[PDB]
């Protein structure tokens, strides 16, 4: 399966100028666009090669969208303070994430849209793409505005149409990277801590997509509570890293095996020191 | 491809 | 509010005298304002870039800060992070084995 997902953040900064608006768009775990209202000449900018080739009409159009949405979010931040009677002296955040998921058949599996104010759920498009759920009485004001605008219809048309159509186009233009999972390069390192025990660290490097499972077993049994497992982190070149470590008694290293599951592996890997 | 401009909150 | 998770690490396996990238990955935090510096021998590195602000299913934010660097035997690298959740900035040292 595949997804296109957008992430919008608007953050006010009282006494330090207008609120900053940032938009990022991803296919799966690959960023392909960004807009930053603080940039020297704010525009939508490509972040992946498979949209660098869309032409000036595409880019200008996206740019216009982001510039107008930044303006709107600034008004929206003021509206939200009005609903809650919050002072202009405090900073606030508006977040919105929307996108579409495709199943193995290339068909829409689900579209979504959700907003948060200061980190709390505020309003969300329902699963039927025809109505909203408001989290509190301020968001019910927003819901009645969007209902009067009949905006859910515009979400349905986008999520079931445009979002799917353009996700499929990106997947095709970028298939040599987006549809070809890069398996983790793996190894085990050993770090004695005393004459009598040592850390075994199992490494997964340079993989894509980010989803992975890394576990240590002792004699074939799981070592969950004895494994230090870092969160998956970006290498910064589009691939990811992770490691898992266990502290083992000297001489007992052969009892331990590291197990790696990743979409780029034909079959799960078992590794040893 | 992004969503068109959305009504204000 | 949510305090940031912090990892400091290199893009590629470190080899002394070979150019590389020093990363500081901050994630899981809210609100988004955050101060992140990369330090060389305790001193702020000037030309640090960062990824575009984005966030997870739970609304918490994540950012990657990074800079080109050439590791050596004796230069010490660290990341210094401040956020409204913290009583004082957190310093996490770079360890080429982690």
């Amino acid at each position: 399966s595949h997804s296109m997902r957008y992430f919008y953040t608007a953050v006010s900064r009282p006494g330090r100028g207008e609120p900053r608006f940032i938009a990022v768009g991803y296919v799966d775990d690959t960023q392909f666009v960004r807009f930053d209202s603080d940039a020297a000449s704010p525009r939508g900018e490509p972040r992946a090669p498979w949209v660098e080739q869309e032409g000036p009409e595409y880019w200008d159009r996206e740019t216009q969208k982001y510039k107008r949405q930044a303006q709107a979010d600034r008004v929206s931040l003021r509206n939200l303070r009005g609903y809650y009677n919050q002072s202009e002296a405090g900073s606030h955040t508006l977040q919105r994430m929307y996108g579409c998921d495709l199943g193995p058949d290339g068909r829409l599996l689900r579209g979504y849209d959700q907003s948060a104010y200061d980190g709390k759920d505020y309003i969300a498009l329902n699963e039927d793409l025809r109505s909203w759920t408001a989290a509190d009485t301020a968001a019910q004001i927003t819901q009645r505005k969007w209902e009067a605008a009949r905006e859910a219809e515009q979400w349905r048309a986008y999520l079931e149409g445009t979002c799917v159509e353009w996700l499929r186009r990106y997947l095709e233009n970028g298939k040599e990277t987006l549809q070809r999972a890069e398996h983790p390069k793996t190894h085990v390192t050993h770090h004695p801590v005393s004459d009598h025990e040592a850390t075994l660290r199992c490494w997964a490097l340079g993989f894509y997509p980010a989803e992975i499972t890394l576990t240590w077993q002792r004699d074939g049994e799981d070592q969950t509570q004895d494994t230090e497992l870092v969160e998956t982190r970006p290498a910064g070149d589009g691939t990811f890293q992770k490691w898992a470590a266990v502290v083992v008694p000297s001489g007992e290293e052969q009892r331990y095996t590291c197990h790696v599951q990743h979409e780029g592996l034909p079959e799960p890997l078992t590794l040893r020191w | 491809m992004a969503r068109e401009l959305h009504p204000e909150y | 509010q949510r305090t940031p998770k912090i990892q400091v690490y290199s893009r590629h396996p470190a080899e002394n005298g070979k150019s590389n990238f020093l990363n500081c990955y901050v994630s899981g935090f809210h609100p988004s304002d955050i101060e992140v510096d990369l330090l060389k021998n305790g001193e702020r590195i000037e030309k640090v870039e960062h990824s575009d602000l984005s966030f997870s299913g739970d609304w918490s934010f994540y950012l990657l800060y990074y800079t080109e660097f050439t590791p050596t035997e004796k230069d010490e690298y660290a990341c210094r992070v401040n956020h409204v959740t913290l009583s004082q900035p957190k310093i996490v040292k770079w360890d080429r084995d982690m």
